């Protein structure tokens, strides 16, 4: 591009450069893991040090990428530095880091204090034998395409299914007479009820089924709506507590029906699938063992 | 004649007929329910009881 | 009634298969009738929970008939749509909706 | 001075004690609601 | 010696692994009084045969090259023991070096050393994609250490022990949320600490669900590759009355007999159904015991197994574990069935291969039992109240507070309680060992073993948390690599007895047949036949499903719902006919997916006309309306491919998963005899949910410990001190007597079955479609003779045989790869 007016620092781009900046951002990673997370905004002495140190690691990676950045172009040029593949994660987290370093000194939140963790990446940049390796999972997911477009409409059926059979049954349970604390025994976690229905009646002497009660997991598994109804199916397709969703659905609204719900999305959801990528990944790896055995 | 004169589709269509008769009857005979309260016992079904 | 007169739609069609060569109207008949078993087991539903608003209460004779009567078609209407729909293929060449 | 440690937590004491032990004081825990009687009667001890 | 030195090390092993807590005296007297002169004996046969080898032959085979090490850490640590090396911690961590010795019968067998010999550089090789999973579960531990960092601080007295409050525990958590045990609850304490099951706080959930997937996905998939590397090293390197009628009548009388052992009551003794069947028991037996002379009369290894189960229905018509050997009924059908001995052979024959890869695995299971003696043997007791550290302190009563509320106590006695799965003994550690494996209950066992504190005392809460390592190699040795390079075996081995692609084509160019299509006369009514297959309309049509589908999620708890329904059902009654219309009901009702369209139109109508007769004075017919979106697989081919793909051969092999329905039979029957009169108490594991009183119960339970759901905890409430169920029958006082100890012997047993049945079933299915799996989507295949079928049934509306020459044309539209 322009002529070698400004490579004042290409210099020193050829020497050993990996074997200082691997040990800089092995020292963030450190100095990342031994932070400790106190509630409600205490701290202590270590974790005011860490953050004066968060300056040496902002410092060093910025004029690194400078010393890339005018080394190769403007920005690109021919799209040298920034469409380069591995340089422009590293400039979007140098372009974080320094954004909400001086953020955090113009308004005197932690939402991208958060985006910290992803300098832990740039080791795989450092070495490119990880950069290989890491390449070829992104190879080998697109075969997993229509599995996965089988799975989000498998979710989806289940869910609304789920929505249609169960919206707003497990919302009662029995308190005690009089009071507003759930009854339970000593190990049982507390259980939907029924009144007039098939579901349980509970026996706890003095104890009465009424509703008004959020749910069963504090009010997170339950087909209420489209949200909850998608969350609990995907926990149950993971083979999870399944076998809680379904108790708690027989205590709600009846013991001989609801089975067909679980084990049938058990078989489809977690045994077909999970068999189905079985296969589909091992038949990729086999493919790409052969095609290598014929070199 | 594959699936309309084989066998396998005839004893199939003689198993349904003889749900089509048992409910042809069913819509008809009241004979499955019984009511005590506790001599007045009862008889229900469909049309009347 | 509806029930009754799924059966009854669904004769025609079993008859009406077996001349000129109408082997797939054999296909819609057999569902009229599953509907028909389906339809059954909702009446069940209906009077089985009037009998639990209504003492004891024992189902001795057409209960039976019923639940017998109901499971025979649904199987039944199930069985002949799975013997007239022709074969999953089974093979890279074959394929539903074949030629003979 | 009495110093109490009260709950289950993973954090220092030994600065705690010392407090305690220096100043002619005593060091007591307190993990759950159990101990709470019976460390909380206790500097009657101390200060007798 | 070759025997000799194996004798020793025999010796050895069989005096390490009889360490138990509270031996007697002279079995420590034993314990070492039979180790500094074996330790001696060790040190002889590094002497006569190191000089029988000259002087520099002992280096150069890597085999006898750490031997000289077992010597040295042995002297070094007998002399170490007689110093102020205490700290039973410290003087354990070289009894556990100890153990290194029994690598000399490894050391003696030929393909016990030539499996390592490629799955040492296993790992070697994949030390870059190992290094992948430790930093991603890095940078998400860096992640969860952020969003629930100090923030599960809910003023409940609850303790949370997997959360994210410094660097080894939330580790140690998303390590767990990897292996899938109880990753749920975490979740619930991530939703909870952030507003709850509202707008803000289900959000992080997200962070879960990433976690999970795209965690095993990546884990998977390297065990995986690695496996089938490591397999090809194994693989490559070492290849360079005889009538029909009475068969199936008494085919169909052995399911009458054993479906006769269905439905029973273990319960009620002689319930008012149960003679019925004991009527039917002689009927079903005297049916069979003619037929065992219309088949030994013309006649004098299968059929004394018949004539067995005859004997023993006969001689039914203590004593009573006889009934639980009348569970081999549905056994006999092995006999006239043909297809299914076949799979029963093929699978004792698939046995044999996995024989070699058992017992390196046993034997790592062993070791590391013994390991865990060492470390965790007298520390797994506790108090009912974790004050009393002592079990002369935990006598009495104390308070429990409900709620964690200072004014609302109960009293309790306090007992000293040992845990269920301890390491007491190596039986008693591999015992809990193979709980963790199949990763149930192994947080609870982690978290206890970490707050372990001496050898007779309670726990001390975050005591030593580098103990997590033990469990954090076990897992990934055991569960996550011999786990997967014995599923790399059976699927390497089930390869072979499995050019290609030509004698596909070949095959496929002979007995392919024409296509019809339906094309039809009468431009009047071949009108609405143009504007019925038109992409166009397909498409609204495809649009249509779609929106219906969004108008289906919209429904939520606490009315246009109804008008919407029955405007789409109108919509989609009337493409049915328009369609119909355009087919005359001879092409419509010719595609199987049409036939599935009219279903679900006939089951929306019905819906419909029910609801509003229902409002004019069914839970099941408002499922026809969600059912619609099944049809949008008409358009996904390659979707609808995979599913017939797999569903092809999952329909081609049914006599392997006769052997899964005939393993959950023979073991439910087996559940409902041994252990079907235990009481029904919530708040344990044997429930009004989860029991054995009748047989869809006892498939429902088998079916949740197949799943790998707390199984270990049905193990544990089936053990001889479980009440027996009111309606029993029972000596009065004689009351806690129901379960029995065989419960260890009856699941250990099913879950090892259970996982290798299921196993071989995955491997079938997916060799009988190793075709469709390892193509080459372009080179080559029959997706191009697909193309031609279609284009040609194009020129060819009715098959008619095959079509005229011009419209030669043809070969002008095809492909290169074929035209
Ligand atoms: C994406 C490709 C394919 C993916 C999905 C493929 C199949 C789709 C999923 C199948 C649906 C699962 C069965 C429905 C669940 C029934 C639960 C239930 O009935 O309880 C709630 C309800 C209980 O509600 P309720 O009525 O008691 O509640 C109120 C009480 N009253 C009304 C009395 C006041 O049960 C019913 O409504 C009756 C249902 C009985 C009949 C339904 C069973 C047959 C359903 C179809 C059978 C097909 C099996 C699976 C197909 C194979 C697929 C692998
Ligand atoms: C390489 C592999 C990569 C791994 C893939 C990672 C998957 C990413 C997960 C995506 C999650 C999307 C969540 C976005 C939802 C938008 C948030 C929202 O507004 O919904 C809230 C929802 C319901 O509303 P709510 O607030 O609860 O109601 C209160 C009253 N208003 O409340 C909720 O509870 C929302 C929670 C919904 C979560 C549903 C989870 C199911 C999806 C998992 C199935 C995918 C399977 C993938 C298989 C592929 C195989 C390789
Ligand atoms: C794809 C990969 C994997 C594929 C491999 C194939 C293996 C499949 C194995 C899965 C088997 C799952 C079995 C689940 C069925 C359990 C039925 C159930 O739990 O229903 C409970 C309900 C309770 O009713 P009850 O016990 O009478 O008491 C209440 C009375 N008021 O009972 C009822 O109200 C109704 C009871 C009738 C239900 C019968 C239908 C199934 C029962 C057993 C089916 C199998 C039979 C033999 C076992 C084979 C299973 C493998
Ligand atoms: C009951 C009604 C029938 C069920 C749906 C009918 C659709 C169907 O089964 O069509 C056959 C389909 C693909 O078959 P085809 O395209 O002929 O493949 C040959 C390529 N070598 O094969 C398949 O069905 C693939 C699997 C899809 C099954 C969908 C389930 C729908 C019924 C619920
Ligand atoms: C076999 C000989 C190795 C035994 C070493 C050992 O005792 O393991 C200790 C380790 C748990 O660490 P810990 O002992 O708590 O640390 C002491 C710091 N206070 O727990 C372990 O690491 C035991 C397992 C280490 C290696 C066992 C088998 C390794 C096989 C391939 C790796
Ligand atoms: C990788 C980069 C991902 C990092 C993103 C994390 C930062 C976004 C969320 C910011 C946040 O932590 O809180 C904002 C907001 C308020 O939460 P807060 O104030 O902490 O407590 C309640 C008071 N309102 O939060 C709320 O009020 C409700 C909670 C918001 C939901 C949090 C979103 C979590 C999703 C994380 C997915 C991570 C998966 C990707 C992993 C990356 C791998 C490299
Ligand atoms: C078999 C499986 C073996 C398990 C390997 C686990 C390796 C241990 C991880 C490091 C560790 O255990 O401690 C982290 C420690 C910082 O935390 P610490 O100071 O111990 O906190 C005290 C809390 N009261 O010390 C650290 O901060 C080290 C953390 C390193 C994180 C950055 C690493 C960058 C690249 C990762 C590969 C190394
Ligand atoms: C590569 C494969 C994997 C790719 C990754 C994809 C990830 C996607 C998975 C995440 C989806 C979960 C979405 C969770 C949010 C759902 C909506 C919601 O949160 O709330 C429910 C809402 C009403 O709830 P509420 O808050 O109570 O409303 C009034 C309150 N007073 O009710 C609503 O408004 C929600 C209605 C939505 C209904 C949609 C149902 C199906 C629609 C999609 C079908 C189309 C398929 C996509 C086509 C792609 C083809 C390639
Ligand atoms: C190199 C050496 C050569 C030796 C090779 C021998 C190979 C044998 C391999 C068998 C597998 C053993 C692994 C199981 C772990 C051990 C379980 C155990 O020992 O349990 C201990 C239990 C008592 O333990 P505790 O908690 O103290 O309670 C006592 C109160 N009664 O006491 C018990 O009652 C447990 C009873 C154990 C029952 C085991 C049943 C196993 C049957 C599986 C067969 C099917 C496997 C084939 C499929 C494999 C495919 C994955
Ligand atoms: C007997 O070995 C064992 O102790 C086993 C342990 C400890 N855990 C579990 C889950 C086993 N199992 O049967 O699924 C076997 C195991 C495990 C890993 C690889 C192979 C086997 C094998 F035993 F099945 F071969
Ligand atoms: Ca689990």
């Amino acid at each position: 591009q322009n002529p070698l007016r400004k490579a004042c620092i290409s210099i020193v781009e050829w020497k050993p450069f990996e074997t200082i900046i691997l040990l800089t951002i092995f020292a963030n990673c450190v100095a990342l893991a031994v932070y400790l997370p106190m509630p409600e905004d205490d701290n202590n002495s270590l974790n005011l040090g860490l953050e004066k140190l968060e300056y040496f690691f902002l410092t060093v990676f910025s004029i690194e990428a400078a010393m890339k950045i005018i080394a190769y172009g403007f920005l690109f040029h021919q799209d040298a530095y920034l469409r380069s593949g591995w340089n422009v994660l590293d400039f979007i987290i140098v372009f974080l880091g320094v954004f909400t370093a001086i953020l955090e000194q113009v308004n005197v939140v932690k939402a991208l204090r958060a985006f910290r963790v992803l300098r832990p990446l740039r080791l795989v940049s450092g070495v490119p034998s990880l950069q290989v390796v890491l390449n070829s999972i992104f190879k080998a997911m697109l075969p997993l395409f229509h599995i996965a477009l089988l799975v989000l409409f498998m979710v989806i059926i289940y869910a609304i299914i789920g929505l249609e059979l169960f919206k707003g049954k497990m919302h009662k349970t029995c308190y005690y007479i009089g009071t507003d604390i759930v009854a339970t025994v000593e190990n049982e976690k507390p259980s939907p009820c029924a009144r007039t229905g098939s579901g349980r009646p509970c026996t706890i002497n003095g104890s009465e089924c009424r509703g008004g009660w959020p749910g069963p997991n504090h009010g997170i598994t339950h087909f209420d709506n489209f949200g909850f109804s998608m969350l609990t199916v995907y926990q149950c397709i993971t083979m999870e507590g399944w076998t809680d969703v379904l108790y708690w659905v027989n205590d709600a609204i009846g013991n001989e029906w609801p089975w067909i719900y679980f084990v049938t999305l058990i078989l489809l959801g977690s045994f077909f699938i999970l068999n189905l990528v079985l296969g589909v990944l091992s038949g990729e790896f086999t493919k790409e063992r052969e095609k290598a055995k014929s070199r | 004649m594959s699936p309309t004169e084989a066998p396998k589709v005839r004893v199939t269509l003689f198993c349904i007929l003889v749900g089509i008769v048992l409910a042809m009857t069913a819509v008809v005979s009241d004979h499955w329910a019984v009511l005590s309260p506790h001599c007045e016992a009862a008889h229900f079904g469909l049309w009347r009881i | 009634v509806f029930s009754l007169g799924f059966l009854i739609m669904g004769t025609i069609c079993a008859l009406m298969a077996f001349r000129k060569k109408r082997d797939y109207l054999l296909r819609p008949a057999s569902m009229f009738y599953v509907f028909a078993g389906l339809c059954l087991f909702v009446s069940l539903e209906v009077m089985r929970q009037s009998v639990k608003r209504m003492i004891e209460y024992y189902y001795s004779w057409s209960f039976a008939c019923a639940c017998a009567a109901f499971v025979l078609l649904f199987l039944g209407g199930i069985s002949l749509l799975l013997f007239s729909l022709p074969r999953m293929p089974q093979n890279p060449w074959e394929s539903c909706m074949d030629a003979e | 001075v009495f110093t109490f440690s009260v709950g289950q937590h993973n954090y220092d004491r030994g600065p705690i004690q010392w407090m305690a032990c220096e100043n002619k004081g005593y060091y007591y825990e307190i993990p759950s609601i159990g101990a709470i009687r019976i460390n909380t009667q206790e500097y009657l001890d101390v200060l007798g | 010696f070759y025997w000799l030195v194996i004798l020793i090390v025999a010796l050895n092993t069989l005096s390490i692994a009889s360490e138990h807590h509270n031996q007697p005296l002279w079995l420590t007297h034993l314990q070492d009084i039979a180790n500094r002169v074996l330790l001696s004996l060790f040190t002889i046969e590094m002497l006569l045969k190191m000089y029988g080898l000259g002087l520099r032959q002992y280096f150069m085979s890597i085999f006898n090259r750490f031997d000289c090490f077992v010597v040295c850490s042995g002297i070094l640590e007998l002399l170490l023991v007689e110093s102020g090396a205490m700290t039973p911690l410290g003087i354990s961590v070289l009894r556990c070096i100890r153990l290194l010795r029994l690598f000399k019968i490894t050391k003696y067998w030929t393909s016990l050393s030539n499996l390592v010999a490629s799955l040492l550089n296993s790992i070697r090789s994949i030390a870059s994609l190992l290094l992948l999973l430790f930093l991603f579960i890095i940078i998400f531990a860096l992640l969860g250490m952020q969003l629930f960092g100090g923030r599960y601080d809910f003023e409940d007295t609850e303790v949370r022990r997997s959360n994210f409050d410094n660097f080894p525990q939330a580790l140690i958590s998303v390590f767990q949320v990897l292996t899938g045990e109880d990753w749920n609850s975490v979740m619930y304490n991530g939703i909870m600490a952030y507003g709850g099951p509202s707008y803000p706080g289900v959000l992080v959930c997200i962070y879960f669900i990433i976690l999970f997937v795209c965690g095993n996905y990546i884990l998977l998939n390297v065990f995986l590759a690695i496996a089938v590397d490591n397999l090809a090293e194994a693989e490559s390197l070492t290849s360079a009355v005889n009538a029909t009628w009475f068969t199936n009548f008494i085919l169909l009388f052995i399911l009458l007999s054993s479906a006769a052992l269905a439905a029973e009551d273990p319960i009620r003794a002689e319930s008012v159904r149960n003679q019925i069947l004991g009527y039917f028991d002689i009927a079903f037996t005297s049916v069979f015991t003619v037929e065992i002379v219309l088949k030994m009369t013309t006649y004098g290894y299968f059929n004394i197994l018949d004539l067995l189960v005859v004997a023993v229905s006969l001689i039914s018509m203590v004593v009573k574990i006889l009934r639980v050997l009348r569970v081999l009924r549905p056994l006999r059908a092995i006999n006239r069935a043909k297809g299914l001995k076949h799979v029963v052979q093929c699978v004792f024959v698939a046995i044999r291969t996995i024989g070699n890869i058992v017992l390196v695995t046993t034997l790592l299971q062993f070791m590391f039992a013994c390991i865990g003696v060492q470390l965790f043997k007298g520390k797994f007791f506790s108090c009912n109240d974790l004050s009393k550290m002592t079990e002369e302190e935990c006598r009495g009563y104390y308070y429990v507070y409900k709620d964690g509320d200072p004014t609302q106590m109960e009293l309790r006695p306090r007992q000293w309680i040992h845990n269920d799965f301890h390491f007491d003994n190596v039986l008693s550690a591999m015992m809990s060992l193979f709980t963790v494996s199949t990763f149930e209950g192994w947080p609870q066992l982690l978290y206890r073993a970490i707050d372990s504190n001496e050898e007779d005392m309670g726990p001390v809460y975050n005591n030593r948390v580098e103990m997590a390592i033990f469990f954090i190699i076990y897992i990934i040795l055991i569960a996550f690599f011999m786990m997967n390079i014995f599923v790399g075996f059976v699927i390497v081995t089930f390869q072979e007895q499995g050019d290609k692609n030509q004698r596909q084509c070949v095959q496929y160019a002979l007995k392919a047949r024409p296509l019809r299509c339906y094309i039809p006369k009468n431009p009047y009514q071949y009108q609405v036949w143009y504007v019925v297959t038109s992409s166009y309309f397909e498409y609204l049509m495809f649009a249509l499903i779609m929106l219906n589908t969004i108008c289906l999620g919209m429904q939520h708890y606490h009315h246009i719902s109804d008008i919407l329904n029955v405007a789409f059902t109108i919509i989609f009654t009337l493409e049915m006919i328009l369609k119909l219309l355009a087919f005359k009901a001879r092409g419509y009702f010719g595609d199987p997916w049409n036939v599935f369209d009219f279903l679900i139109v006939i089951g929306s109508i019905i819906d419909v006309i029910l609801s509003e007769i229902d409002t004019f004075l069914s839970a099941f017919f408002r499922l026809f309306r969600v059912m619609r979106l099944i049809k949008l697989l008409s358009r996904a081919e390659g979707v609808r491919t995979l599913l017939w793909t797999f569903i092809k051969s999952f329909q081609a092999l049914p006599y392997v998963a006769l052997l899964i329905v005939m393993l959950f039979f023979i073991y439910a029957v087996i559940g409902m005899q041994m252990f079907g009169k235990i009481a029904l108490v919530d708040g344990t594991q044997i429930n009004r949910n989860n029991n054995f009183q009748t047989f869809p119960q006892a498939v429902l339970l088998l079916f949740r410990c197949a799943t790998g759901e707390a199984w270990q905890e049905i193990l544990l409430a089936c053990s001889y001190g479980k009440l027996c169920d009111p309606e029993s029958d029972y000596a009065p006082g004689e009351e806690y007597t129901c379960g029995t100890n065989f419960a260890y012997y009856y699941f250990i047993s099913f879950y090892m079955l259970c996982a290798f049945l299921i196993i071989n079933l995955f491997v079938a299915v997916i060799m009988d479609n190793f075709d469709y799996l390892t193509r080459d989507w372009s080179i080559l295949g029959p997706h191009h003779l697909d193309e031609f079928k279609a284009i040609w049934a194009e020129y060819d509306p009715e098959a008619k045989g095959r079509i005229k020459h011009l419209d030669v044309t043809l070969l002008r539209r095809i492909q290169p790869p074929l035209g």
